[PDB]
């Protein structure tokens, strides 16, 4: 996560996808139905 | 100018006489247009974007724009240990001070 | 397309800030912001439906 | 930040503000704020105005 290669596939068209974003579901704010989460930013954007 | 109460109108001095004007023409600006949260008499409450100047103005009964600009350093204090530019949907809640819309004075 | 939105409707959604520094349920809200393009163009997904009356 | 809104049928303004970091990547080896009358052309990505599937 946060590094180049966080999401990978063998070919652009492939349905076989590896990902490691450390996505964690968090408790919603009281009175709301929104779904909060903690996730690393794309390693691709950082690399660029 | 007739001393009645009308939330849609403001009155201003014109030479030697009071005159009416539309409240819709009232604006507050700094580095960008400010949001007015409420008004009464000589006091205006507004939330302004960060900037080094502050100005106010309105359009009069003759469709002439009037404004006044003063220098003013506007850079709100940081609440908590993070510097953010907008209110989040989820987060922690900390003590702060605000102006109440109440006119009890 | 105009042949797609015929069976759909706009919806209300919660916003973290409705311009007064307070949250509310708005007729307009941002579902997603996308910036894949490198020319600086932004794509914004909203609850509003534009081009359909 | 990013803010989007519209005017209601009752002439009431509605908008929502969300946090968003907007700072487009540099194309080429120079940082410019607008496209010049004279210059070179490099590869970049854009969104097409077409509404086709």
């Amino acid at each position: 996560p946060g590094q180049f290669g966080d999401i990978q596939s063998r070919t652009p068209e492939s349905k076989d996808v590896y990902a490691n974003t450390q996505l964690v579901l968090q408790r919603p704010a009281a009175g709301t139905v929104h779904v909060p989460y903690s996730q690393a930013p794309s390693g691709f954007k950082y690399w660029l | 100018t007739d001393d009645s109460h009308d939330w849609t109108k403001l009155r201003y001095m014109d030479n030697h006489m009071p005159a009416d004007a539309e409240r819709a023409g009232l604006f507050v600006r700094t580095s960008a247009p400010c949001t007015i949260t409420g008004t009464m008499g000589h006091f205006i409450l507004a939330r302004c974007p960060k900037g080094e100047t502050l100005t106010v103005g309105f359009t009069d009964s003759r469709k002439i724009s009037h404004s006044c600009t003063h220098p003013f350093h506007h850079d709100p204090p940081v609440i908590g240990r993070e510097k953010f530019h907008s209110r989040p949907q989820h987060g922690k809640e900390l003590p702060c001070s605000t102006y109440v819309q109440s006119t009890a004075a | 397309n105009f042949n797609v939105y015929k069976a759909t409707r706009p919806y209300l959604a919660h916003c973290p800030d409705c311009g007064e520094g307070h949250s509310c349920h708005s007729p307009v809200a941002l579902e997603r912001i996308r910036n894949e393009a490198t020319d600086g163009t932004l794509k914004i997904q909203v609850s509003l439906q534009i081009g359909i009356k």
